[PDB]
């Protein structure tokens, strides 16, 4: 259904969907936050937010183009959209105002301003984001010392140091030919897009990009950033999960959906078919929780991500998370790997295909920046369904039985308990 | 707040004894817990001041009891005391159990209860059968026999615990000298297993004799049921004193004042009176060691008791047929005790092993099906279709 | 008389306790490391 | 300093970390403690049952 | 501990076949003015012994008026057989009021916690 | 093979209990059998059957 | 095509423990049971009756177990 | 909640043994009490395991400590644990004591 074809210096992958009713043309970089250094941290942070600069927009919006940028930890992405018979337009301003006249808005009073935008937000996201924040130490803890614990947003001390030449230096290191995906979504066809870049001469730059010395090794460990005057307490713990293309990659997805996610103020996910509701709905052990997968090109994390203004017993919550998490390796029914077939399908098939082109921009680069091809819904689906209890079982003992844990909180936790009362919970007694 | 309240241990003694609230309605058969309470401070008290003058040699057990009886000033009464104070420290237990039978206190929230009751039934009864062969007369001696030769029937190794039991060949010296240490030991067992019953017993509530809830009408059982509970403890006081004072040897088998002589069998070995229902269910089955395979299942069928009452309402105040039958359980385990006392004869077999399927048919078979017909006729009496 | 006896006992009691005083103090060092070796940092909040 | 610069460990850290290996070491160590505690704890049980059992004055009468 | 859809089951077959009603009945009217929980003022339905959650559910899901005559009912026969009476023979229950009240409510949380424990159990047909 | 030693011995609690215990077994009988003899060696002519022989010579 | 229904069965239970979950713990219950047999086999090992049926049969460790002090040196 | 915290007993045992909060900085010294309670354990069994043989009469208590040294298996285990362990009971007291007074465990709250 999609179409990647490699031209003669860069690669250009399209997902036509004439139903669409935009179409989002862009280029998705494979160098995201794990190419950071801890000193020059947020500078693709800057790079996205000069990308979406008051005055980068003004040129787009006087011609129908909207822009969207995104930095990950693998990826960053820098998408231009616009209606369908604008797509010559996109891979103009594309071309113009981010790939070759690069210096305009890395100017002076523009790149101030910027910054001082971006320090404002970062300073934001630290004082009053809580779960995200506890995912973004999650990852500081479980990689650390190692790039893949850098936070997308950047910290806010090395945000302060950085200036225009590091923005150049990360552009001329990582901007590159080698190291980009030009990405249509919407419903520009193939053949289109690839006759525009070989019309207008499209190319970015020639160098390959640095090669990271020490590849990410996740070290079990903790972080408690307890914080006595905030209301909830938010946890967030995970074990190592697998990278991508691994072959237990669906199989980690298939397992953190058969715990799901959880939101106890709502009255039909009171009624989710977990286990765990039960020993958590009798004294209202947690606010809500989500088990995540998330997987990265050298690593990735399994776990879950809980808040609960139940301070006290916050011991009850993790125990009893991490005893249902040993039923996994142990005695994992048959109807809940297909409860979480079936909700693990309709997850991807709402993530995926859902009607937004920026987001399957983003994910279509990805997948093709690090596999080289896009993995379809219905081969996707064939793995899914493919999965026993046996595969459930076999990567639950291997990731999961008795391995190091990574923990991180913020708020009133001083009800969790520290970590070898919490590495203890990851394997029983056989009962 | 108060100092009752704020202390570490005024605190205790507050919640559960100041402050404790006990529902309205409760009558006097919740008093025999006090009660039983009164009997083991008696026992322990008197055990202590006779273990100051008795000597465990098989030589000076019954010379020291003697001595005892004789040469220590009251020492009659600290023996009369310890003895039919254990007779009526078994009448109250079994008051306590057939009121537990009774009014349902088994039933979904005191299972802990109702078990760690039954525990202290089972050392109770190991507490007297120990003192009743530290005095070492004829009964004594030849109960200890008996009942000790009884796990000589477990085929693997019959024979070595009867061996270690005994501490030699026959009873003898170190069995009257282990079951003395044992007899002192086993009464602090009994007092931290009331310790465990008071507070699976503190974390539920008391039940009351109509079986509904009793959180709506609630009284501190300080200045009600403390006074409620001292006319009880005057009336066990004055009944103890009666048998202490006046038949002092009503309920204890003359044999035992012959010294104990394992020559000579004395035609009639039966144990003390409380524990002769046992001994006639263990006298039933003709085979050793389903026989005492029998008696400890007689003693642990109170824990099915819990499973096997279908029942939807609490204790048989208000049910006509487990009226019924409970009384007939209760005259089924007096006629078993006077089974257990006779002689092994012709219609004395008979009686004792139908009686003993009775015992167990009260919990495993009548009690299921009657509640299960008065489930059904307190639906169908008051449903009009 | 019981003395040759009682210096055998000795010797296999001493061996055993000797060996277990050690991997206990294994044991400790390990579940202990954890917290052993905690570190703290402090920047300091914002006034409000 | 920021919270997301984690600090030196690099002292305390073993160079490898395989799990199997650290796994394999500490619980090696813990079945060690219960191993010997197992004996001893035999050895005990043993020692009190065995001084109720009898005595060389009633075997001698034996 | 017997559930009390099983109840409603086996008497709704006695009561429904013409010979077991004419020889059940009057046995079940006997017992029930043998049982004399009406002489103490209650209801057939405040005997049911409330400690165990299905109960807890019918007794929160009970209206508030039914939910204060109970209250009454219970308090006065703690009091009535605390004085070792009963009631005057005008404050008995009639057996016209003697009416099963909390009965939907069992039967309807007894449902919900049997379709809610047999969907834990399921076997998807694979 | 670290993996296999960790998944047969380690993995299941049950398996490393059972193999707590029979190397208990097998350390009990070698360990009292290796103290008996070590004892017995180095109190050479002083233990009763040297005394014995020395009778029986 | 098109379904309309979820066809299931109710399982097999007993309020808390299932048949299913029964086959998934039965192996390790085995496994208990030999880990409490050795356990036994520790904590019986001085009684002589069970050294005489079962200790004294084992191939390397059976004799080990025995003595070896004559009749003239033994008082009883 | 978990069964160590909703039994009964369990409660007492978890807020007393298990999830007991204890300061991070406490030392050694700590480890006394919990000696003391294993001296006492030591004491009760051993005692209990004696008392089984023991005769106390005045012609023959010497003679039954003797006994239990010279007849009974393993006697002289209990008994030179039972007068070594109260002598112990007694070091550790003094150590638990001592520390009382050092630390200043006497105070306004204890
Ligand atoms: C005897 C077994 C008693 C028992 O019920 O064990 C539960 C235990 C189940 O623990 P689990 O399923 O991992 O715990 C999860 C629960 O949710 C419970 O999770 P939790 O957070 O409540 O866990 C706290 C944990 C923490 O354990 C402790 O606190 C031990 C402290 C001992 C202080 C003295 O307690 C245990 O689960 C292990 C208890 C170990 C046995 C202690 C027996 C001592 C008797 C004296 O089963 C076993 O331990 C089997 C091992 C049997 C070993 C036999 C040889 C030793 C015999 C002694
Ligand atoms: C009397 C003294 C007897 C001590 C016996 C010790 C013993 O039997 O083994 C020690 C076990 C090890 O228990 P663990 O170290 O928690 O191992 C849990 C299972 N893993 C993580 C390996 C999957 O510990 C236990 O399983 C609990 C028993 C301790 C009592
Ligand atoms: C002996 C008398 C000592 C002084 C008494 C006094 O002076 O009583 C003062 C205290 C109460 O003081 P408070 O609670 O009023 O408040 C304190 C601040 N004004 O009495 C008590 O200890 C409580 C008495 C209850 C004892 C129950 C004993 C049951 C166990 C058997
Ligand atoms: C041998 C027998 C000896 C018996 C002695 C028992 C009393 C303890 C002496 C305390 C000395 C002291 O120092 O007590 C002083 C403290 C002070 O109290 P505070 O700290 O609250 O106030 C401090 C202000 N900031 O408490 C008391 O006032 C105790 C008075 C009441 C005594 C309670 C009665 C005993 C109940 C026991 C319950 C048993 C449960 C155990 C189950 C196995
Ligand atoms: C609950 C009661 C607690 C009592 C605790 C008493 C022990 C405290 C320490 C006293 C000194 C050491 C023990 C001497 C007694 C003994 O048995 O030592 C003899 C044994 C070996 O002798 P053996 O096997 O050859 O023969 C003995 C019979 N013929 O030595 C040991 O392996 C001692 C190892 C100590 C391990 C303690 C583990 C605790 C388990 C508690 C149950
Ligand atoms: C109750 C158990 C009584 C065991 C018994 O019947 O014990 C009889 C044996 C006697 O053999 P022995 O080794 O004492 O010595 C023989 C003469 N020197 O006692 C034991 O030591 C073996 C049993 C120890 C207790 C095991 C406890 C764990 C099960
Ligand atoms: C062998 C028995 C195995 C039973 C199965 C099982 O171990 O069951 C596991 C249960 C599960 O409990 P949960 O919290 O998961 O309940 C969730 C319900 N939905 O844990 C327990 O039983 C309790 C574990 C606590 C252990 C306490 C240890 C006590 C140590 C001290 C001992 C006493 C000393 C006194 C001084
Ligand atoms: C010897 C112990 C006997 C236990 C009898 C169990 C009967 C039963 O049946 O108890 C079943 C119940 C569980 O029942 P539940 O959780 O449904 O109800 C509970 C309602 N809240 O407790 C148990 O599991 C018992 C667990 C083992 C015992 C714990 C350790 C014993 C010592 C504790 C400390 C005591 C201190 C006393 C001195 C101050
Ligand atoms: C007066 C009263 C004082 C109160 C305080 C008393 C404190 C206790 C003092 C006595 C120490 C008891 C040690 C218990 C060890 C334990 O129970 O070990 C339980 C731990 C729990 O493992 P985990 O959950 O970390 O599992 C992590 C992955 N699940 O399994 C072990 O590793 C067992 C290791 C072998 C231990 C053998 C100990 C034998 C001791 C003999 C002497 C005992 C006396
Ligand atoms: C649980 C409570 C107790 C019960 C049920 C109990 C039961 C008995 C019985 C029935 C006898 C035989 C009495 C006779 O017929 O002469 C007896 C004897 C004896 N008991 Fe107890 N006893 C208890 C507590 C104690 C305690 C705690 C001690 C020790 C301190 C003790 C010391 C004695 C002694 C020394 C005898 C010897 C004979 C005598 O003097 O009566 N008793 N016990
Ligand atoms: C030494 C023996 C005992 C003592 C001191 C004792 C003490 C008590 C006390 C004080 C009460 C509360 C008052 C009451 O309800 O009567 C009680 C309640 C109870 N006991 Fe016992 N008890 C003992 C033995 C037993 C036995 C043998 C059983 C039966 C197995 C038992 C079962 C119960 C039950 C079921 C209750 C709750 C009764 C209710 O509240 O309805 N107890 N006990
Ligand atoms: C608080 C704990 C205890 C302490 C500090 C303690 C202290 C002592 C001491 C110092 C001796 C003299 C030892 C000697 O020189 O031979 C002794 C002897 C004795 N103790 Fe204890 N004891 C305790 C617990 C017990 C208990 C509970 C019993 C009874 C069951 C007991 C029974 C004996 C006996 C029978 C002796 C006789 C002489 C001997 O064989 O050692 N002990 N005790």
């Amino acid at each position: 259904a999609e179409v990647t074809q490699l031209s003669n210096g860069i690669v250009v992958a399209t997902e036509h969907n004439p139903s669409a009713h935009t179409a989002s043309v862009g280029v998705v970089f494979g160098s995201g936050a794990a190419n950071e250094n801890p000193y020059n941290n947020g500078v693709s942070n800057l790079w996205k937010n000069i990308f979406l600069s008051k005055e980068n927009s003004a040129v787009a919006a006087k011609e129908g183009l909207a822009l969207s940028s995104n930095i990950s930890r693998d990826f960053q992405s820098y998408i231009v959209s616009s209606l369908p018979g604008s797509t010559d337009k996109s891979l103009d301003f594309l071309n113009q105002s981010f790939i070759q006249q690069k210096a305009n808005l890395l100017s002076s009073s523009n790149f101030e301003a910027t910054k001082k935008s971006v320090l404002k937000q970062v300073q934001d996201f630290e004082e009053n984001d809580h779960p995200n924040r506890v995912l973004e130490h999650l990852h500081s803890t479980a990689f650390q010392n190692t790039p893949l614990s850098l936070p997308t947003r950047g910290t806010l001390e090395s945000l302060e140091n950085l200036v225009v030449a590091d923005l150049e230096s990360f552009a001329n290191n990582h901007f590159l030919n080698s190291n980009a995906v030009v990405v249509g979504t919407g419903n520009i066809k193939h053949e289109d897009l690839v006759n525009s870049i070989e019309s207008k001469n499209l190319s970015l730059q020639t160098g390959t990009k640095p090669v990271l010395k020490k590849k990410a090794a996740f070290l079990g460990s903790e972080v408690r950033l307890r914080d006595d005057t905030l209301p909830k307490a938010w946890i967030s713990l995970a074990v190592e999960g697998e990278p991508v293309n691994s072959p237990n990659y669906f199989v980690a997805k298939l397992a953190a959906q058969i715990f799901g996610s959880y939101n106890a103020f709502e009255p039909a996910s009171r009624l989710q078919g977990i286990k765990l509701l039960d020993n958590i709905q009798e004294y209202q052990l947690c606010d809500n929780f989500n088990h995540f997968s998330l997987s990265y090109k050298d690593s990735g994390l399994w776990g879950f991500s809980t808040a609960t203004r139940n301070v006290t017993m916050i011991d009850d919550l993790i125990h009893f998370t991490l005893k249902q998490w040993n039923r996994l390796t142990i005695s994992v029914t048959d109807t809940e790997v297909e409860r979480a077939k079936s909700l693990l399908k309709l997850q991807l098939g709402q993530l995926y295909e859902s009607g937004n082109p920026v987001n399957d921009a983003n994910l279509l680069g990805a997948e093709v920046l690090i596999k080289g091809s896009k993995l379809s819904l219905g081969e996707a689906f064939k793995k899914i369904d493919a999965i026993t209890v046996k595969d459930v079982k076999a990567w639950a003992g291997k990731r999961l039985w008795d391995q190091d844990i990574a923990i991180a909180g913020t708020g009133q936790i001083e009800g969790l308990l520290d970590y070898m009362r919490i590495r203890s919970d990851m394997s029983m007694m056989r009962w | 707040m108060a100092f009752r309240k704020s202390n570490v241990y005024l605190s205790l003694v507050n919640s559960y004894i100041i402050d404790s609230p006990q529902p309205s309605s409760i009558n006097y058969w919740w008093n025999m817990g006090s009660l039983l309470g009164l009997c083991l401070v008696i026992q322990i008290v008197t055990g202590i001041f006779m273990a100051m003058h008795y000597s465990s040699n098989i030589e000076l057990a019954f010379s020291s009891v003697e001595h005892i009886m004789r040469d220590v000033h009251n020492g009659y009464i600290l023996r009369y005391l310890h003895a039919n104070g254990a007779s009526f420290f078994f009448m109250v237990m079994f008051m306590h159990m057939a009121k537990g039978l009774y009014y349902g206190s088994y039933r979904s929230p005191r299972v802990t209860l109702w078990n760690v009751g039954v525990i202290i039934f089972i050392l109770t009864i190991a507490t007297a059968f120990l003192g009743y062969c530290c005095v070492y007369g004829q009964m004594s001696h030849w109960g200890a026999t008996v009942i000790t030769n009884l796990f000589s029937a477990i085929p693997f190794v019959g024979n070595d615990i009867v061996s270690w039991l005994w501490g030699g060949f026959s009873v003898s010296n170190p069995t009257i000298q282990r079951f003395f240490a044992l007899h002192y030991l086993v009464p602090f067992i009994i007092a931290a297993m009331v310790i465990m019953h008071l507070m699976a017993l503190h974390i539920h509530g008391s039940s009351n004799p109509l079986g509904i809830t009793g959180n709506l009408d609630r009284i501190p059982m300080h200045s009600y049921f403390i006074f409620k509970d001292l006319v009880t403890v005057f009336l066990f006081m004055l009944i103890l004193a009666l048998f202490v004072f006046y038949s002092p040897n009503t309920l204890g088998h003359p044999d035992n004042y012959i010294p104990g002589n394992p020559l000579v069998t004395p035609a009639s070995i039966v144990p003390e009176w409380y524990l002769l229902p046992f001994y006639a269910i263990l006298r039933s089955i003709p085979d050793k060691l389903l026989g005492v395979i029998t008696m400890f299942a007689a003693i642990l069928v109170l824990l099915v008791l819990p499973f096997t009452d279908r029942s939807v309402v609490r204790g048989n105040t208000f049910k006509v047929l487990s009226k019924f039958f409970f009384f007939i359980f209760v005259f089924n385990f007096v006629l078993l005790g006077q089974i257990g006392a006779c002689h092994v004869e012709v219609p004395y077999v008979l009686m004792g092993q139908i009686a003993t399927f009775i015992y167990f048919a009260y919990f495993l078979i009548i009690v299921p099906v009657i509640s299960t017909i008065e489930n059904v006729l307190f639906y169908i009496g008051r449903v009009n279709k | 008389p019981e003395h040759d006896e009682r210096k055998r006992l000795g010797l296999k009691t001493v061996i055993i306790l000797s060996s277990l005083y050690l991997l206990s103090i294994w044991v400790k060092k390990f579940k202990w490391a954890g917290i052993k070796t905690r570190k703290f940092v402090f920047n300091p909040p914002k006034p409000r | 300093k920021s919270t997301y610069r984690t600090p030196n460990f690099d002292d305390v850290l073993k160079e490898n970390n395989d799990a199997d290996k650290g796994r394999s070491y500490a619980y090696f160590m813990v079945g060690a403690m219960g191993l010997l505690s197992s004996a001893g704890a035999k050895s005990t049980v043993e020692t009190f049952i065995s001084s109720m059992t009898a005595t060389a004055d009633v075997l001698a009468m034996a | 501990p017997q559930s009390f859809t099983s109840i409603a089951r086996i008497g709704d077959y006695i009561l429904k076949s013409p010979v077991l009603s004419k020889l059940c009945v009057p046995v079940a009217n006997q017992f029930i003015n043998l049982a004399g929980y009406k002489k103490l003022g209650l209801k057939f339905d405040d005997l049911i012994a409330e400690e165990n959650p299905i109960m807890q559910t019918a007794l929160r899901r009970l209206p508030e008026d039914e939910s204060y005559a109970r209250a009454y009912r219970i308090i006065r026969a703690h009091q009535t057989e605390l004085t070792h009476h009963l009631l005057p023979r005008n404050e008995w229950i009639k057996a016209q009021e003697d009416v099963p009240y909390l009965l939907p409510y069992i039967l309807e949380a007894e449902a919900a916690a049997k379709e809610k424990d047999e969907l834990d159990n399921i076997e998807v047909s694979k | 093979s670290f993996s296999s030693l960790y998944k047969t011995f380690f993995k299941r609690n049950a398996v490393f209990v059972g193999t707590i215990f029979a190397g208990a077994f097998v350390f009990q009988t070698v360990f009292d059998t290796a103290i008996t003899s070590w004892y017995e060696n180095h109190n050479k002519g002083k233990l009763w059957k040297d005394v014995k022989a020395r009778i029986a010579a | 095509a098109y379904t309309s229904h979820l066809s299931s069965k109710t399982g097999l239970h007993f309020g808390r423990l299932s048949l299913r979950s029964l086959t998934a713990y039965a192996p390790n219950l085995m496994l208990w049971g030999g880990a409490s047999m050795l356990g036994l086999f520790v904590f019986t090992e001085g009684w002589p009756k069970f050294q005489d049926t079962l200790y004294k049969k084992i191939p390397l460790l059976g004799p080990t177990l025995e003595d070896h002090t004559p009749p003239e040196d033994k008082p009883n």
